This record gives structure tokens, C-alpha cells and sequence, in this order.
């Protein structure tokens, strides 16, 4: 007969999805954060 | 969040100020969503 799998497959995968959301949000407001340093720096040399 | 603002001097306080704000609110984003996720476990896959 057939008692195959792939069925639990995708019920086992689906739980990365929010993790790996988070993660991506979380790295692109640090490369973000990154980005906006170098302003300040270059703001206070203009200053002085 | 920074699209909006201009091109000028009296806009670069504004994205200093933004800066930190995201520097400072980033990190409990990471604890309140990894500490949660530090709970996740594969037993699912090894039972099936």
C-alpha cells in the first residue's frame, strides 16, 4: 500500500518562517544604525 | 522612518536623533523576540 510521507514535511518547516522574519528585520535596522553613524562623525568635524 | 527628511543641515539632528532612538529601541526587539524564540525545539522531526 502506500503510507508515504511528505505530508508532516511542511508542518515541521513552518516554524523557521517567524524566526527568520525577526532576524532579517533586526539585521536591517542594525545596517541601518550602520549608515546613519558616519553622519554624525562628518556632522561633528563640520562643526569644528 | 528617514525618506521624509531633507537635505540640509538642520536635517542632520533629526537623523542623529532618529539614530539613537533606533540604536536605543533595537535592542529589545532582539531580546523580546529571540529570548521567546530560544524556546523552540525540533522534537517534532525526530518523533515522526
Amino acid at each position: 500500500d502506500d503510507r508515504s510521507a511528505f505530508e508532516r514535511a511542511a508542518e515541521v518547516a513552518s516554524s523557521f518562517d517567524d524566526l527568520t522574519d525577526i532576524h532579517r528585520e533586526l539585521e536591517t535596522a542594525r545596517k541601518q544604525q550602520r549608515s546613519l553613524q558616519p553622519v554624525a562623525d562628518g556632522w561633528e568635524r563640520y562643526r569644528a | 522612518a528617514l525618506a521624509e527628511v531633507g537635505r540640509e543641515l538642520v536635517d542632520v539632528p533629526r537623523y542623529l536623533e532618529r539614530l539613537r532612538v533606533l540604536t536605543e529601541e533595537a535592542l529589545p526587539e532582539k531580546l523580546k523576540r529571540f529570548l521567546e524564540y530560544l524556546n523552540r525545539s525540533s522534537d517534532d522531526g525526530v518523533t515522526q
